[PDB]
């Protein structure tokens, strides 16, 4: 059972990015797409890193993306984390 | 960033292709400092947001102990955590992480003798094998050897690898009687 | 007369590698002729002296042969290996050692960490005429001194290379050289390169098949002064065959959990060593003789390698092998000793090493 | 030919009930745990004789005087001064034994060779009694999965 | 046996709707959209 799941956590994180859920079978279109998205994209301490930097920036200093952020961060909805959604999906036609 | 965000949001442009390259020290200077997240933005669409990641977390980011966290928490919203709650789950870690990390970062404020002798070993060992070859009397061997026989080409064939048994045999001596010396 | 005796020697080489695991399998089968005519070895009577019993008596001749059989094709293993599977040792170490010159610079921009044995003995290679000697690129000097020469020096990096400073321009520019003679001794001597072979010894003294197949001759070796070294050699099935590396591979998959269990198991055992040395002291006598006791908890080592070996190895725990503790003050508490002793290390201890080897099956 | 032979003596009816196993065919379900890994269940058995042989090679050679078993004085029953003899008392009882070779022989306590025979006893019950043993089971376990 | 019949059971629940027999991966082109569907559009509770 201890085997199984660690197991599944692997499959799941080589299968699956953590933020938009979409598997690596959209992504691996493009040679390392994968690896480019969930190291470049949705890297999960990236966003990490952004809250740091959200939570250490003076709030009168804040540009209109980050007090978008800071405002759904502050009432706790989590609706600016891209779910089933991304750039290179969004702008699919443009980009490619 | 100014570059990086028209880069990426000009991914066709040639005019823009051939002025980066102008750039690129600069651009490589602030790779590891640049960060890049993905978010849905006001205007319903997927937003591409560019800020600034310090040294000193990314120093406290790949501290051991934070990766074993990191590892930890993904253990448990992987088995033990649903889908509705996996962004509140990732957003209550993060905020412990970056806690732990901002006083990490406060709090922290400002053998090799075993492979000598094994070296040493292999050096002497192989150079008393070479000093039969770095001998130069072997004339004496050439002399005796000039009536050619197939026995004695077989004879001596099989002596050379004699030797460099022997030889292996008297470094793994040396070997054993250097780690007696060292342990104690 | 020197390149007929050389052919000679390829075809000699050329054999032995080809021969190599043919001989590999014949050293295996000696083995089990010896070990099963040691099965008919007796002890004899003070001088003492063991001796081959036989009605025939043709076992103990045979028993001879073979040994001096075995000792021939543990050598000509050792020759077959050096002929056919050095090569490619070395070929890989090169290949190893000049990509990481050229895409590292581990001898130009960094260093060996002085613990590192592959990493301090690669420093004799470098500059050594006949490097790429088995490996492809002969160009890779030529590449490092590329990279690396503006930055580093085009003489530092040649220094450090072994590569001739100006003597290769006076070379494409003008000078003459005359011929040698390959039956030429003195010839020979100087073509042969002392510190790349050197190197290659040091190489071949360090890897981990040539020192085990040195092993094999060496206790096949000492198998003639004493026959009983001969039954080392059937520890080289696991290596010989390969359909007894899946039954092994169970114990050595899950193989550092079977070591940190009976480290654990150590502990536990002594944890209750601790207990018995403290309260449990009377219950150790083991022998009926009244006048003189023998005590096996009266001291701490003592009564440690009782509980480590008697109560261990026993099928109830330590409970079977001392004392009744019916109609004592210590008594619920040593049930509860004993009982405990029984489900933590008998049953539960001893189902951690059952079940580590079935999950590696799995 | 066996139900033939069973009217000379009566007793070769019983080889008959070696037909269950052909005839049902849920008994094939459990019979094929031990048939499925059939040859790695041959290979361990092989194993073990094998490590009981380097076993009785140490003792022949290193612990003789431990194998007596009578308290008659006058007749030693020495099961380890021949080889062969040594080979099948290490095979047959110090195998079948719940604990290993060790709960058969005599004690070693204040004796040269102790440390030595306890590590020879320990040894002998991980690598025989525990490890090899467990082997087995794991095989028939594997197989059902 | 009875550890992977339960983990089964769930792995089918939550890739596959009951009724329909639709996968979460056609749902969750929106976001929560399995959690939707099978929780507004197709409960089993809604059925009975
Ligand atoms: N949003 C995401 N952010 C980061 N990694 C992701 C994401 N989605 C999927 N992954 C995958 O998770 C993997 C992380 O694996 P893991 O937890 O072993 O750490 P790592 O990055 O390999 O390094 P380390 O173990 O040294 O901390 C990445 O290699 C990537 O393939
Ligand atoms: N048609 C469906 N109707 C309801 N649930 C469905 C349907 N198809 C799939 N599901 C999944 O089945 C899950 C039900 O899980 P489960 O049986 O554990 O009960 P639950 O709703 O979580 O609550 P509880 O265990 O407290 O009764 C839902 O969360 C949903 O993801
Ligand atoms: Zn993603
Ligand atoms: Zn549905």
């Amino acid at each position: 059972e201890l085997r199984d799941q660690q197991e599944q956590v692997k499959e799941d994180m080589e299968t699956k990015c953590f933020i938009c859920g979409i598997g690596n079978d959209y992504f691996d279109t493009v040679p390392h797409g994968f690896e480019t998205h969930t190291l470049q994209e949705h890297n999960l301490a990236n966003y990490l890193f952004f809250l740091m930097y959200l939570i250490n920036k003076d709030e009168t200093e804040h540009t209109g993306q980050e007090s978008y952020v800071w405002k759904m961060y502050q009432e706790r909805c989590w609706e600016f984390f891209p779910a089933g959604d991304c750039f290179r999906k969004q702008y699919e036609d443009q980009l490619n | 960033v100014l570059l990086t965000n028209l880069s990426e949001h000009m991914p066709n442009d040639t005019r823009l292709q051939t002025f980066l390259e102008l750039a690129e020290s600069v651009l490589n200077y602030f790779q590891p400092f640049l960060g890049r997240i993905e978010i849905m933005g006001s205007a319903k669409r997927i937003e591409r947001v560019y800020f600034e990641i310090s040294e000193s977390s990314r120093t406290q980011w790949e501290k051991p102990q934070v990766k074993e966290s990191k590892r930890q928490f993904i253990f448990d919203v992987v088995n033990e955590g649903g889908e509705k709650e996996k962004m509140e789950l990732f957003v209550n870690f993060c905020e412990d992480t970056i806690f732990e990390m901002q006083l990490a970062a406060q709090i922290s404020e400002s053998s090799i003798l075993t492979v000598r002798s094994a070296l040493f070993a292999l050096r002497y060992n192989i150079l008393t094998l070479m000093r039969m070859l770095s001998l130069k009397s072997l004339k004496k061997q050439m002399k005796k050897v000039k009536k050619m026989t197939v026995k004695d080409m077989v004879t001596a064939f099989f002596s050379s690898y004699w030797s460099i048994f022997m030889t292996l045999l008297h470094f793994v001596a040396s070997v054993f009687r250097g780690f007696f010396r060292i342990i104690c | 007369f020197w390149k007929k005796i050389i052919a000679y020697q390829q075809k000699l080489l050329n054999y032995f590698a080809r021969n190599f695991y043919n001989m590999r399998m014949l050293a295996l089968f000696v083995a089990f002729a010896i070990n099963f005519i040691l099965l008919f070895y007796k002890v004899s009577t003070i001088a003492v002296h063991y001796v081959l019993e036989e009605s025939s008596g043709y076992m103990e001749p045979t028993l001879r042969i073979l040994a001096i059989l075995h000792t021939v094709i543990s050598f000509f293993c050792i020759i077959g290996y050096y002929c056919l599977k050095v090569p490619l040792v070395i070929f890989k170490r090169e290949k190893e050692v000049a990509r990481k010159l050229e895409f590292d610079g581990l001898y130009i921009t960094e260093q060996p960490s002085e613990d590192d044995i592959k990493g301090q003995w690669d420093r004799l290679v470098i500059n050594t005429q006949s490097f790429p000697n088995n490996y492809w690129d002969k160009f890779v000097k030529r590449k490092v001194m590329d990279k690396y020469g503006e930055f580093y020096g085009r003489d530092r990096i040649s220094e450090l290379l072994g590569m001739d400073k100006a003597a290769l321009d006076f070379s494409d520019a003008r000078e003459k050289k005359k011929p040698k003679k390959d039956s030429s001794l003195s010839a020979v001597l100087n073509s042969i390169d002392v510190k790349y072979q050197m190197w290659k010894l040091g190489v071949v003294f360090t890897d981990n098949s040539f020192l085990y197949l040195a092993w094999y001759m060496t206790m096949s070796v000492l198998g003639h002064y004493n026959n009983f070294f001969f039954a080392a050699h059937l520890l080289d099935i696991a290596m010989g065959f390969k359909t007894l590396r899946t039954i092994l591979s169970s114990v050595t998959h899950n193989g550092k959990q079977l070591v940190l269990t009976v480290g654990l198991l150590a502990v536990v055992v002594y944890l209750y060593t601790v207990v018995a040395f403290n309260f449990f002291r009377k219950f150790y006598n083991k022998s009926e003789d009244g006048d003189t006791p023998d005590m096996k908890c009266d001291d701490m080592l003592t009564c440690y390698m009782f509980h480590m070996y008697v109560g261990v190895r026993a099928g109830g725990g330590i409970g079977d092998e001392i004392e009744d503790p019916a109609g004592d003050e210590y008594e619920i508490y040593r049930i509860i000793f004993d009982i405990t002793f029984f489900f933590f290390v008998i049953v539960i201890l001893l189902a951690i090493i059952q079940g580590l080897i079935i999950d590696a099956f799995g």
